[PDB]
């Protein structure tokens, strides 16, 4: 529920 | 002060130092300051700007890749913000108490930053921290394990894995106490490290209003326009 979160982790 | 440690001051500072541009040269991209909310658009910028390079500093903490994606998204949804007001200490000068970013134009002061609403409750004792983190006179490897100290917290709400989250930070305060007694003379280091432990505390106290101010400015859709699509998601519902 964190899209460019968790997409700026990997 | 071991093999392992002067490793991770080696990773932390290195991290550091590909995560914060002192010349500040990507600030021409943000929305231009305007000094109603005329600040906002450029500041939000700044914020939003800020968090991805506070999450790439996050992911190059040794023993932060191994945490689960959801612990690392809620280690860094309630630290960013913390990690930004440390992280702006280096920015911060006492000659003036401002943010001083190459020109001005992009430096702050409390009149920049204070003049809705009532944001003053959060920024008066923001500059009082600052000034306050400024007379510890921090080593840069110091400034850098803090940071990562803050952001690796076990107590934080929502963490499912904390005995690891708590092994990571312990590996941290550890070098962090290590290098204040190997490195840091006195008298400069007299308590340093419980003073820096406090300013972790100033930090979970400037978060709790800053959750309030965001909470209360964010409801109304008007101002909410202005922010950016990072901001929303990571300060949150
Ligand atoms: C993040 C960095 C910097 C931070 C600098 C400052 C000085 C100006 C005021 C800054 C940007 C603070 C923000 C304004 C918090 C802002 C951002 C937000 C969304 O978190 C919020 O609700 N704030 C407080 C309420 C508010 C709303 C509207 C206007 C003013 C305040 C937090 C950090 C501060 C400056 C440089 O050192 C780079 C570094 O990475």
């Amino acid at each position: 529920n964190h899209p460019m979160l968790m997409n700026l982790l990997k | 002060l071991s093999e392992e440690q002067q490793h991770i001051i080696a990773i932390l500072l290195d991290a550091h130092h590909k995560t914060y541009d002192p010349t500040y040269a990507d600030f021409r991209d943000f929305r231009p300051p305007v000094r109603p909310l005329s600040m906002l658009p450029h500041l939000a910028d700044l914020v939003s700007y800020s968090i991805q390079k506070v999450i790439g500093f996050a992911k190059m903490i040794p023993g932060f890749r191994d945490l689960t994606s959801d612990d690392q998204i809620v280690l860094l949804k309630s630290s960013a913000i913390e990690v930004i007001m440390l992280r702006s200490n280096q920015s911060f000068t006492m000659d003036d108490m401002s943010w001083d970013c190459g020109s001005q134009d992009y430096k702050y002061d409390v009149t920049d930053v204070s003049k809705a609403g009532h944001t003053l409750e959060l920024i008066e004792p923001l500059i009082k921290f600052q000034v306050g983190l400024k007379k510890l006179n921090l080593h840069e490897e110091e400034h850098v394990l803090l940071m990562a100290i803050c952001i690796v917290s076990p107590d934080r709400p929502g963490v499912q894995d904390a005995k690891l989250v708590e092994a990571i930070q312990d590996r941290l305060s550890n070098t962090l106490q290590t290098y204040i007694r190997c490195r840091h003379p006195p008298p400069g280091s007299h308590q340093l490290y419980a003073k820096m432990i406090q300013k972790l505390a100033d930090l979970r106290s400037l978060n709790e209003e800053h959750s309030k101010q965001y909470r209360s400015l964010s409801f109304q859709p008007e101002n909410s326009m202005k922010l950016t699509p990072l901001v929303l998601e990571v300060f949150g519902n």
